[PDB]
């Protein structure tokens, strides 16, 4: 008699199995968004050292 | 992954029990063919007891 | 806390406490038993500066604790050790007070009655647990298989343990325990990776080495072939990345490991691998059932994950035994678990509660009423 509620909570577990994948899956998207706004966030960071640099290139020549 | 783990876990082991209860049924039917073998032996020596009985009617 | 007085649930397995409540599926806090205590002494302030270090905290500080073992092979050091132990698990890490909730405990095979007498005495005058019970752990791993027939194999990390019990009955006649465990495993390992070049001896490389005894070694299906072709074996050899970064090959070695058990003169044991251990247990008892035991054969512990013991059983049985029967194992994933599992399932039936040690049958006959309430 103890078996089968063991065959059954098994089976409960089984299901479960794609439960698990829920939140690795969410985990997975959270980390391609961050991934793919850090795309532009480092483009736009590459364009503004630039800039910065070109300003401590022209306070360079000015002193 | 872990799911890969028990998925191959179940798939398999649900293999070897499928095999396992072929197996079973196929030594259910051996010892089918036994039986068969002592009724047609005791089938072939009453129909030698029939022929004596007539030889000696 | 659950609203309910459910029971507690505990399995101190030879290796591994989980300990969680009844009518749970999981045992919800799991831990070595290793048990951590500063090298050196205070001088520092600040933080720190405490003395027993268990669970996970322990397995951070590995480096600066000597780490010690409370319990070996069943052997008891110092109770203080659980004491200390059982408190960190019900508060720190169960959040519960044993005061509500009775305890079901699972106990090594074949553990001293005397062991028994002076845990129990302890526990209840240091505790206040309301009601008690303790058992085999091979009863536990057979209510995890559901089936009351078949010799269970008990691989803790002290002692290995083999129990028949046909249709649910205990045959203490055949039962044995061989003192091959994970440390022997180590042991031998260690030895074996100190002829390559690596010689460690601190217990932060034993957890490394029975990492990699999870992680990469075989059992050897044909022994002496598989080293002749292990010799070179660029494809077969495996290595293994510690987390220092260095990068440690080992070929033979892999399957050379847990072939000791099966192959004791390596390192010296008059007893034969556990597979004559489990053979002659099966002919102690009477002949006719000796079929269903080779054919309801189980397999219990953590170490139960490695590959190759179910193969390498089932051949050398065979070899043994004759092959007219069918043999085959049963080992349902995570095993280790199992145990804890069949706890639960004691604590599921309304009968259980009929046989609950309880406080007051031990003030009257003191801890000598086990000796009359548990067999
Ligand atoms: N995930 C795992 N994979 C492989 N081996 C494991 C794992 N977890 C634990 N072990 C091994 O199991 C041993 C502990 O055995 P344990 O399960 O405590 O025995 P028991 O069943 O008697 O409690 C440890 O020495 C460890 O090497
Ligand atoms: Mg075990």
């Amino acid at each position: 008699d103890i078996h089968r509620k063991r065959m059954e909570k098994d089976l409960n577990e089984l299901q479960a199995l794609i439960e698990a994948h829920f939140e690795n899956r969410k985990k997975e998207e959270e980390e391609l968004v961050s991934l793919k706004d850090r795309i532009e966030r480092r483009r736009a960071e590459r364009a503004e050292q630039q800039r910065i640099r070109n300003e401590r290139e022209k306070e360079r020549q000015n002193r | 992954m872990d799911a890969i783990k028990k998925k191959m876990q179940m798939l398999k082991l649900d293999k070897e029990n499928a095999l396992d209860r072929a197996e079973q049924a196929e030594a259910d039917k051996k010892a089918a063919e036994d039986r068969s073998k002592q009724l047609e032996d005791e089938l072939v020596s009453l129909q030698k007891k029939l022929k004596g009985t007539e030889d000696e009617l | 806390d659950e609203d309910e007085t459910t029971a507690l649930v505990c399995d101190n397995g030879s290796g591994l406490v989980k300990a969680g409540f009844a009518g749970d599926d999981a045992p919800r806090a799991v831990f070595p038993s290793i048990v951590g205590r500063p090298r050196h002494q205070g001088v520092m302030v600040g933080m720190g500066q405490k003395d027993s270090y268990v669970g996970d905290e322990a397995q951070s500080k590995r480096g600066i604790l000597t780490l010690k073992y409370p319990i070996e092979h069943g052997i008891i050091t110092n109770w203080d050790d659980m004491e200390k132990i059982w408190h960190h698990t019900f508060y720190n890490e169960l959040r519960v007070a044993p005061e509500e909730h009775p305890t079901l405990l699972t106990e090594a095979p074949l553990n001293p009655k005397a062991n028994r007498e002076k845990m129990t005495q302890i526990m209840f005058e240091t505790f206040n647990v309301p009601a008690m019970y303790v058992a085999i752990q091979a009863v536990l791993s057979l209510y995890a298989s559901g089936r009351t027939t078949g010799i269970v194999l008990d691989s803790g990390d002290g002692v290995t343990h083999n129990v028949p019990i046909y249709e649910g009955y205990a045959l203490p006649h055949a039962i044995m325990r061989l003192d091959l465990a994970g440390r022997d495993l180590t042991d031998y390992l260690m030895k074996i990776l100190t002829e390559r070049g690596y010689s460690f001896v601190t217990t932060a490389e034993r957890e490394i080495v029975r990492d990699i005894k999870e992680k990469l070694c075989y059992v050897a299906l044909d022994f002496e072939n598989e080293m002749a072709t292990a010799a070179s074996s660029s494809s077969l050899e495996k290595s293994y990345e510690l987390p220092d970064g260095q990068v440690i090959t080992i070929g033979n070695e892999r399957f050379r490991c847990p072939e000791t058990l099966f192959q004791p003169s390596f390192i010296g044991m008059e007893s034969a691998g556990i597979h004559e251990t489990t053979y002659n247990s099966i002919m102690k008892c009477d002949i006719d059932i000796r079929k269903d035991l080779y054919a309801n054969n189980v397999m219990s512990g953590g170490t139960t994950m490695y590959p190759g013991i179910a193969d390498r059983m089932q051949k050398e049985i065979t070899a043994l035994a004759p092959s007219t029967m069918k043999i085959k194992i049963i080992a349902p994933p995570e095993r280790k678990y199992s145990v804890w599992i069949g706890g639960s399932i004691l604590a599921s039936l309304s009968t259980f509660q009929q046989m609950w040690i309880t406080k007051q049958e031990y003030d009257e006959a003191g801890p000598s009423i086990v000796h009359r309430k548990c067999f």
